[PDB]
């Protein structure tokens, strides 16, 4: 609705659910990039990407 | 300029959590925190210093349910650092993964909706 502003947002949000990275039950890699996620998001790193990515254009 | 506050209580997630990132306003009002948080909202009341940095959650209960909701908060809810509460267990303890199960199924069940609107919600929430 940002870009091909035509329709409209009505409605609330409800059943909230922050977009996770499932694996196997076996991986080696699950708590590094967990880790690596966390740091991401603590230093902003994902902030800059949403600036210069989607969060870019109004009307 | 004008003498400004950043009352934060010792023993709590808001002075670490300060010293811990910008270890640098802390020193300016280490000698500010007050003793409790109704003494605090005294204080806030009381015109000597109109700031506060406290949980998000705590404050947005008192702005809702205010005498009038007078004082209010900067921003719409801009938190520093999402990370919200948590369940204490025992380490190792057998029962960690159930308590998960139970918690995300009545996170699905849309119950503690209503426990919320039954406790903190507030007066002036709909109220501009």
């Amino acid at each position: 609705a940002s870009q091909k502003c035509d329709l409209v947002t009505t409605g609330e949000l409800f059943f909230r659910s922050g977009f996770g990275i499932g694996m196997r039950k076996d991986s080696p890699w699950k708590q590094n990039v967990s880790l690596s996620i966390l740091k991401s998001h603590e230093n902003g790193f994902m902030e800059d990407l949403d600036k210069t990515w989607v969060r870019y254009q109004e009307c | 300029s004008p003498p400004f506050r950043f009352g934060t209580v010792p023993n709590g997630s808001t002075e670490r959590n300060i010293r811990n990132n910008y270890p640098y306003m802390h020193q300016y009002m280490t000698k500010f925190n007050q003793k409790g948080v109704e003494d605090a909202l005294v204080s806030l009341k009381t015109g000597k210093l109109d700031a506060f940095i406290y949980d998000a959650a705590v404050l947005n209960y008192k702005a809702g349910r205010d005498e009038g909701c007078k004082l209010v908060t900067i921003g719409s809810g801009y938190i520093f650092a999402t990370t919200g509460y948590g369940i204490a267990l025992q380490k190792g303890s057998p029962w960690k993964r159930q308590i998960d199960l139970a918690l995300l199924q009545f996170v699905g069940d849309g119950e503690m909706e209503e426990l919320e609107t039954l406790w903190l919600t507030g007066i002036c929430h709909n109220e501009k």
